[PDB]
DNA sequence: TGCATCCGTGAGTCGAGGGTAATAAGTTCTCCGAACAAAAAAATTCCAGTCCCGAAGGACTGGAAGGCTCAATCGATCAAATC
């Protein structure tokens, strides 16, 4: 048991609802495993708030029509499915929607409070044709994970609801469509292992990278009961922007930084030109230039030797 | 001696290097088509399903 | 490019001169010691030349001007 | 589960050549190579392990002061943690 | 004009394994020629032997040039004071 744990290399994000999150490498038999073992989470078990119930005044069913409206009731039911929302602290919020004017009805028209968060305000919910008619509906928001359509929802809601109350196929999970693959990956002798490539696009109300953090926790929380050179350094002491580190080194036959770094500051300072204050102008030089006490120089002297 | 760098010098070369694949009898003009390799470890030749 | 030659024979108009404008072009980096003009992208020069064509900066004529002016910078340079 | 719950941790977290150069490279003089082989020094690091004073007692300094100042050497330089094999 | 003759043709590769076998003389006799032999150079390998600015190196001569104790007496430091 010396398992090959991976490192995530990259996210290829297109926009604020989309990413391709690659990976390399895994062993054979865990690449196909994980890329499926997360896809069973992002379908059925990611908790979010969705539109559930629909109440419009003056209606009877969705097969009917409404004058002043371009579309059908089903296409207006369709829009609330493509609508994105976020209830923060509550667990059942009901909203309202009342308009007038010639034109569309975007998602600013909802009378909200501070705990319900629409990410997409340009989302049209209806189109008023002429000025005369108007839309006045009420919509309901519920919390859950996954997806339940109104077919089996009315098999599970045995309430004899009065006429005028409608119900949409709720979109609890935030994942709109994800996919994954397996290419091959190489360690420099073994060209048998498998990379992981995952393509991912979700709705708003989330980061497209936040889910793979969030959802892969939940699979793991299920398992906790189961795992239990320098230019002026080629230059003499008279030209280094300093002046009591220049005139008093060349009188020991070291006209440069060269034998300055090999020789010891207990004797070079003991000569009758330096002393106990020169170490502030040698050791601070040896801080930025790194050289040591006694160091061997790689290539110090050129052909040029001169003085002032 | 099949030494260490031998693969990764070859691996630079065969990247963007074309190659031919020919079947006898090459009975029309599409019986010999160019290809570009992607090196596998094995002993036989894997072909694309639409060729 | 790497996969087809359609978007460069939309410029050149022939299945053989696009080889021939790059048969001329892709020697200057093998033994000519030069560098391309596009981002290199670790590419072998038979498509680096194909990049220079299909980025619209090379037809057969514009190759012939940089090969003329090289010779008049050696002709009076001797004298 | 010990196998699986550790591969989620990528997800629940993550979103001198001169010194070793021997004696014969210098094309050195026949008199002083008759002496440096009489003073029993193998590498140039063993030579600068000695100083200029530790060469004068042999019969038959300006030459080394000519050639060491060219390719980036000197004399008198002390070595420690030697040899590194 | 047949009638009768004959020349010149027939998908492309992997292969899978190597080449047979018939009867056929003798005598002497003798120049053409081989490689081993066996000298006779000539070519190198060796071995000491005289020359010559340098050759490790010591010393020398020569002008120059050097470090820090004191003590009369200057001037100013220190420290009370004082406008």
């Amino acid at each position: 048991t010396e398992f090959l744990k991976p490192r995530l290399v990259d996210i290829e994000q297109v926009s604020s609802t989309h990413a391709k999150v690659t990976l390399e490498p895994l062993e054979r038999g865990f690449g196909h495993t994980l890329g499926n073992a997360l896809r069973r989470i992002l379908l059925s078990s990611m908790p979010g708030c969705a539109v559930t119930e629909v109440e419009i005044d003056g209606v009877l069913h969705e097969y009917s029509t409404k004058e002043g409206v371009q579309e059908d009731i089903l296409e207006i039911l369709l829009n609330l499915k493509g609508l994105a929302v976020r209830v923060q602290g509550k667990d059942e919020v009901i909203l309202t929607l009342n308009k007038s004017g010639i034109g569309p009805v975007t998602a600013a028209d909802i009378t909200h409070d501070g705990d319900v968060e629409i990410v997409k305000p340009q989302h049209v919910i209806c189109h008023l044709t002429d000025e005369n008619a108007s839309i006045s509906m009420r919509i309901k928001v519920q919390r859950g994970r996954g997806y339940v359509p109104a077919s089996t929802r009315i098999h599970s809601e045995e309430d004899e609801r009065p006429i005028g109350r409608l119900l949409v196929d709720a979109c609890y999970s935030p994942v709109e469509r994800i996919a994954y693959n397996v290419e091959a990956a190489r360690v420099e002798q073994r060209t048998d292992l498998d990379k992981l490539v995952i393509e991912m696009e979700t709705n708003g109300t989330i980061d497209p990278e936040e889910a793979i953090r969030r959802a892969a926790t939940i699979l793991a929380e299920q398992l906790e009961a189961f795992v239990d050179f320098d230019p002026i350094l080629l230059r003499p002491v008279d030209d280094l922007e300093l002046v009591r580190s220049a005139n008093c080194l060349k009188a020991e036959a070291i006209h440069y930084i060269g034998d300055l770094v090999q020789r010891t500051e207990v004797e070079l300072l003991k000569t009758p030109n330096l002393g106990k204050k020169s170490l502030t102008e040698i050791k601070d030089v040896l801080a930025s230039r790194g050289l040591s006490l006694g160091m061997r120089l790689e290539n110090w002297p050129p052909a040029s030797i001169a003085d002032e | 001696r099949e030494e260490a760098v031998v693969w990764d010098i070859l691996d630079e070369v065969i990247r963007e290097h074309p190659v031919l694949l020919n079947r006898a009898p090459t009975l029309h003009r599409l019986g010999i088509q160019a290809f570009e390799p992607v090196l596998i470890e094995g002993k036989a030749i894997q072909l694309h399903p639409l060729v | 490019a790497r996969v087809t030659v359609q978007d460069a024979v939309e410029k050149i108009g022939n299945r053989f001169d696009l080889v021939l404008v790059a048969a001329r072009r892709a020697r200057q980096m093998q033994v000519g010691g030069k560098d391309p003009l596009v981002p290199e992208e670790n590419d072998k020069t038979t498509v680096i030349a194909l990049r220079e064509i299909e980025e619209g900066l090379i037809n057969n004529q514009i190759l012939d001007v940089r090969e003329r002016q090289e010779q008049q910078e050696q002709e009076a340079a001797e004298l | 589960a010990t196998i699986l719950a550790e591969q989620l941790e990528a997800f629940v977290d993550l979103r001198d050549p001169i010194l070793l150069r021997p004696v014969d490279d210098l094309e050195l003089t026949v008199r002083s190579a008759n002496c440096l082989k009489a003073e029993a020094i193998h590498y140039i690091g063993d030579l600068v392990q000695r100083t200029e004073v530790e060469l004068l007692k042999t019969p038959n300094l300006t030459e080394i002061k000519d050639v060491l100042a060219s390719r980036g050497l000197s004399l008198g330089m002390r070595l420690e943690n030697w040899p590194p094999a």
